[PDB]
Parts: C-alpha cells; structure tokens; sequence
C-alpha cells in the first residue's frame, strides 16, 4: 500500500519482476509448459503463472500496444493535463460567483418573503444575497453518515499504465 | 424588607400626581407633562428630583437613597407601565431601531427592556451633603451618594449591549437576551420550539440592528 502509489508508465516493482522474467527467459520455458501433450499435468500450475502474470493487464489495451505508442501517449498527456486544468478553471469560476465579491463577515439579512421557514414565519436568509440566485434549503446541512451497513461496495484497485517495455513484452506473450 | 409591588404603586401615584407651580402660580404636573414627550420619544432621559419626593413621602426617599438601585429598576418599570396611559400621538421613527420596534409590534398584531426607549434617573436630595472621594467608604455600598471630584481621564463613547437581538437561519424567528452584566455568553443554538423538537440544527445570527446600545462612557475622578 505504500509503493502502490506509483505513476503509470513507471516500472512497479510486479513490472520490474515480469522484466525479470522476460530477461530470464522463463517465459519461453511456460510456454513450453503450456503447448507440451507430455507435460500436461502442470496445466493448472502454469494457468495460475500466467493468471498472476497477467493481473494488471486490460486486453483491448494491451493488444492496442506497438511501435509508435511513445508519441502517442506523451500526446495524450499533454492533451489530458490541459483539459483536467480547463475543467478545474471552469469549476474554480462557478464557485467564485457562487460566492460575493465581499468578504464573509460583510453582514446583511433579508426576508424571502413567500417562503415560510420550518415554522409559519418568513424564511431569514443570512448566507449572502449572492446565494439566492440557486437558493436551496441543504446550503448549511451536514451531509449523513452512511451506516456501516449501506455503505456501498468500492472498487478494489485504480488502474495504471505499466511500463511500455513490460507491456510490449506482455503482448508478445 | 418593604414590599416592591407596593412601592411601585407608590412610585406610580407620585409620578401621575405630583405637581409643581413654574409661572404666575399656574400648577403643572412636571412629571407628567415629561411622561407625555417619553411616550413621544421627544425625550429619552427623565432625571427625577428626590427633592420633589420629599415634598410627600421622605420614607420613600429614604428607602430611594439606601437601596438606589433596586428603586432605579422601580422607577423604571413603573415609568414603562405609565407611558401607554399617556400616548396621543403617532411616532416618527428616526433611528433604525424604531423601525424594527414598528414592524416588530405590527407582525406581532398580525423584550419590555427592548420596547425600553427612555432612561431614568436620580437627581440627589440637598439633604445628602456633597461627599470627597475618601468619603465614599464601604458602608455606601448600594446606596446613592453625591461625589466632587476633578475629572482626570474620559474615555470615547462606546456601544454598550443592553439587549442582544438574534435571528435564527432556520425558523425565521427572533430571539432576545437582555444583558445586565458587564459580559455575557452569546447564544449560539436557536431555542425555538420547532427547532429543538425537529433537532433542526438551526443557529443564530445577532442583528445589530435589532439589538438594543446605549452609549456608555468610563471615566476617573480625582480628589481635590
Ligand atoms: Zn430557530
């Protein structure tokens, strides 16, 4: 858990292992393994090698995989980093006008005065007049704590991309 | 010792009744004639002369002058229960706080210290002699005592809270705490009953300008 933090196309230690295994040539020997007649009875034993080889991979992915994927892929780099920056702007804009050009202390109240509050009187609106634009009544509730028991399932792992030497090596295979 | 229901009483017949000569022998009711303009709002301040007490009750002066305090609040509260017997004339609202105090009471129709504009005071009887400083010994304690001195620092005229006005963000209700010592705990939680049966979580705002200043000013005297 704490070296799972690596970026992708970085050599995770599992990449580094199967490079190890490609440069060893153990490979070539599961292969031998698996399209042996005599040698049939480790079928179950080198299925679990080349599931666990394999963990990572996604196949569509993987099979994308070929000489010129560096261009590529440093392209969409770039590309993906300017549009996760221009959401983060729009997003950033949205809050600003969400909220005044004043600061929060700068007091004033107003009555809404078709909106009876919990009770029979007028709702007292004191979060700026900003906020009424897209007034609703959640703007200063604590979100629920979900019981233990409603908590809804998580995926198990995020997805990275492995190292192009190991994904090259992996699509051979 | 005495009983303060009667007093008050008593405080309310000297102040409708008392009456004073001022030109050609006319007679003129001076603390009526000033309970009209406080009803008015033409004056704010009513300095009451325990001289004028004297004239018919110095039992009451007496009392006045060792438990000043207690008659303070007395004279207050009876002034407060007399005013509306001498309303005849509309408010012109002027400061911010009559506007509040007029749509409160027309959504009420729709805080007695709060509805509370006019201050009352003792004017000290000649019979108490001018004391120095060095004289106002603990056996004074509470009572009303007369003081020369040289004024020696003054400071600016502040905001003192006398009433503190909230409103709560979820009922739309507004609550009030009146505040006679020199501090206070501000109210954080709404204690409205439809908040706390509903656990509704609403808080509360102060509103300056529901809530009730008087000027307040601190200074040092000095002996001769
Ligand atoms: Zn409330």
């Amino acid at each position: 858990l704490d070296q799972e933090k690596k970026i992708d196309d970085d050599a995770s230690a599992h990449d580094q292992l199967l490079w190890a295994i490609h440069l060893s040539g153990l490979d070539d020997l599961l292969l031998f393994l698996a399209s042996s007649s005599a040698e049939e009875q480790w079928s179950l034993h080198v299925l679990e090698i080349v599931s666990l080889m394999f963990r990572d991979q996604n196949p569509e992915q993987l099979a994308g995989v070929g000489q010129g994927r560096l261009a590529q892929e440093r392209s969409a780099d770039f590309a993906e980093l300017e549009v996760l920056r221009q959401r983060e702007m729009a997003e950033k804009k949205t809050r600003a006008l969400q909220r005044g050009n004043r600061h929060s202390r700068f007091g004033g109240s107003y009555i809404v005065q078709g909106l009876k509050s919990i009770g029979e009187r007028d709702l007292i609106f004191h979060k700026g007049l900003h906020n009424l634009r897209n007034y609703s009544s959640d703007l200063g509730k604590q979100p629920k704590k979900v019981p233990k028991r409603r908590q809804a399932a998580r995926e198990l792992s995020i997805q990275r991309r492995s190292a192009l030497n190991v994904r090259l090596f992996l699509r051979d295979f | 010792l005495k009983d303060y229901a009667l007093e008050k009483e008593k405080v309310k017949k000297f102040l409708q009744e008392f009456y004073q000569d001022d030109e050609l022998g006319k007679k003129q009711f001076k603390y009526g004639n000033q309970l009209v303009r406080l009803a008015h709002r033409e004056q704010v301040a009513l300095y009451v002369d325990l001289d004028d007490v004297a004239e018919d009750d110095p039992e009451l002066v007496d009392s006045i002058c060792e438990n000043a305090r207690r008659y303070a609040k007395l004279f207050a509260d009876a002034v407060q229960e007399l005013l509306p017997q001498y309303k005849e004339r509309e408010v012109v609202n002027k400061d911010v706080l009559d506007v509040y105090i007029e749509h409160r009471l027309m959504m009420e129709q729709r805080p007695a210290e709060l509805m509370r504009r006019f201050e009352l005071y003792f004017q000290g009887p000649s019979s108490n002699k001018p004391r120095v400083i060095r004289e106002v010994r603990a056996d004074s304690v509470g009572k009303l005592v007369t003081v020369r001195g040289i004024v020696t620092r003054v400071s600016e005229v502040k905001p003192k809270m006398v009433v503190a006005t909230y409103t709560c963000d979820q009922c739309g209700a507004e609550t009030y705490q009146p505040i006679q010592s020199p501090t206070f705990m501000p109210l954080i939680m709404c204690p409205s009953q439809e908040c706390q049966t509903n656990r509704s979580g609403g808080r509360l705002y102060l509103q300056t300008r529901g809530s009730r200043f008087i000027k307040f000013q601190e200074m040092k005297m000095q002996e001769h």
